[PDB]
């Protein structure tokens, strides 16, 4: 019984590595499309591009968005869809006895998956080209709870006399949890990747008071719009957050394969 | 004990054959793509840093 | 930066044909060996019949 | 997807020659063995004749 | 498993071979044309900017 | 009687080598999993790796860890689990007469 | 979503019914006797717009 | 139009040696094996005469 059981187990495990391989392959193309979208977004940011140019880019981004969704709603293993989210916490028995099963969870890779995005807080007061950091009002406080719930407080003291755009660059350099970007009006935006920061970021400090940051709107790759420089900068971040989510899922699958491969070797011995 | 119902030796060789065959495929694949990491199973960390460096 | 970044990306993602090719060569040789011993292995039971009915 | 699907279809439907070839060789041995035993078996009744003498 | 009714190794090699063939043809065009944006598939936005500039 | 007993004793000892073979073979994969973990550890240690990268490495580490625990709670000789701690201090009579048994202990 | 995307999404959410779109752009739901016995009572706002027939 | 049409015609008509050359090899190995099995099969009936005779 054990010998015959071990044989069936090896097969069951081979099925597991196969289902995973297919899913990993799909996520590969997902990554490539996301990267293309990110680059198109950066091109859109350049002021040279006029609305018509941004409209053109948006059209391609709309197409790639749909392609991302397609890959997710089509990638199948003989009929069982693997990326739409339907497949979830499925157990793959890899032993000659009951209960030896090892779990496997494929996450939804749709462009609207909450993970494939984050939250976007935009300031209310636009700063003109002649606005500079005012001395004493150069402090911005980031109170958030990371992802594990551990709370962190990022305290960025902007360099005195810097333009709104430089403010963003400074923040982008003094932290990795939040990402900053300046819109057309100058209203600085702050994107918080759901993967990185959870719950809600709290903005305090004199600079914060001057910026008058507003509430955060949930933004996913499905909601990106590069028709406005502000949207372009925000999109770059949204795609970055997603690229993480995607790579993270792929990495876990990577191990699932390595582990199942190891099981096969032990099983045959 | 000459036995006919079982040839453990055969099983041993077949096991090592499967090891060698899979090895060839992995190498050949890498040669064709020119990329050492063509899947997370190759190097999850690389996949991550390489994608980000890309 | 772009130049150094690309170089950095290669070291972690590129395929060193030298080592990889060497490996593949060894892999094929190992395979041929396994196949040869597998052949001799299949002949094992033949002894039984030779021993007697 | 097609490549991975094809590989999967292989594991479930392809023939592992290594395993099947050994199985064929094993089947033939047991076969020739049984045949030799059967021949020996057919001779069993021959004994009686001597007892009848 | 030294199977015969399948050769994923070949299928993988071919996938990359195609990739290379297309990439060869893509660059060959640009070299002959003298223009990187030979078709809208490349820099759709540039096409618009290039044409408007032209 | 001695001859008959010697036959059973040879059989019992063959079973003994068999159990050891099964256990030793399982530990072969145990070692590979551990060595893989070691290399992944040395990778995470390198400074260039960022926190995100370490997270990824940990995921593979965690999976391999479970495999060691799986191999430990699964490797069996017909339902008699071997390398999990439950099997320990078992005597194998390899002698025709009684009280002739070598002791084997499989550590967790 | 476009009518096609509606069909693909429906095809991804269920297995009992397979959706498709004709040239006129009218959604077609097929149900296999092997999986579904009897009629199918389409309901909801989207069905109100699509107006599934007999 | 001519260039694009000729490209289109190729996909539907010209043969891709990549897959074709592979498909040929596959057929060759299967045929060689099939015949080998056939040779074994031809000798199979010989068992009766060879033994029981």
């Amino acid at each position: 019984v054990q010998s015959r059981g071990l044989d069936v187990a090896v097969r069951n495990a081979n099925d597991g590595i196969s289902i995973a391989q297919t899913a990993e392959g799909a996520m590969n193309e997902t990554t490539n499309i996301l990267q293309r979208m990110r680059d198109l977004s950066l091109q859109s940011a350049n002021g040279s591009n006029s609305k018509s140019e941004r409209v053109a880019i948006q059209e391609e981004i709309t197409a790639l968005n749909d392609e991302l969704n397609r890959i997710a709603e089509t990638t199948s293993f003989g009929g069982n869809k693997l990326l739409n989210g339907t497949f979830s916490t499925k157990s793959f028995q890899i032993g000659a006895d009951n209960g030896e099963a090892v779990m496997l969870t494929l996450k939804d890779m749709r462009s609207d998956n909450r993970m494939m995005g984050g939250t976007s807080y935009v300031a209310a007061e636009g700063k003109d080209k002649d606005w500079k950091v005012q001395a004493g009002a150069n402090d911005i406080t980031f109170t958030l709870k990371d992802i594990d719930g551990n709370d962190q407080t990022i305290t960025v003291n902007a360099k005195e006399g810097d333009d709104i755009e430089e403010v963003a660059t400074y923040i982008n350099g003094q932290t990795d949890m939040v990402k900053a970007s300046v819109n057309e009006k100058g209203q600085l935006q702050i994107f918080a990747g759901n993967n990185k920061v959870t719950g809600d970021v709290a903005f305090s400090g004199g600079l914060a008071g001057a910026l008058n940051m507003q509430a955060g709107t949930a933004e996913t790759v499905d909601t990106i719009d590069v028709t406005s420089v502000g949207g372009a900068q925000q999109s770059v971040a949204v795609i970055d957050s997603a690229l993480k989510y995607v790579d993270s899922h792929r990495a876990e699958l990577g191990a699932f394969q390595n582990r199942f491969n190891h099981a096969i070797s032990n099983l045959d011995n | 004990a000459v036995n006919v119902n079982t040839n453990v030796a055969a099983m041993t060789a077949q096991r090592y054959l499967t090891g060698a065959t899979n090895a060839q495929q992995t190498s050949m694949e890498r040669l064709s793509s020119g990329f050492k990491i063509n899947s997370a199973k190759d190097d999850a960390a690389g996949l991550q840093i390489s994608n980000r460096l890309n | 930066i772009n130049e150094n970044v690309n170089a950095s990306k290669s070291r972690i993602k590129d395929t060193d044909f030298a080592k990889e090719t060497t490996a593949l060569t060894k892999s094929q040789i190992l395979s041929q060996a396994s196949s040869s011993v597998l052949a001799q292995a299949k002949q094992a039971p033949n002894a039984a019949l030779s021993l007697l009915g």
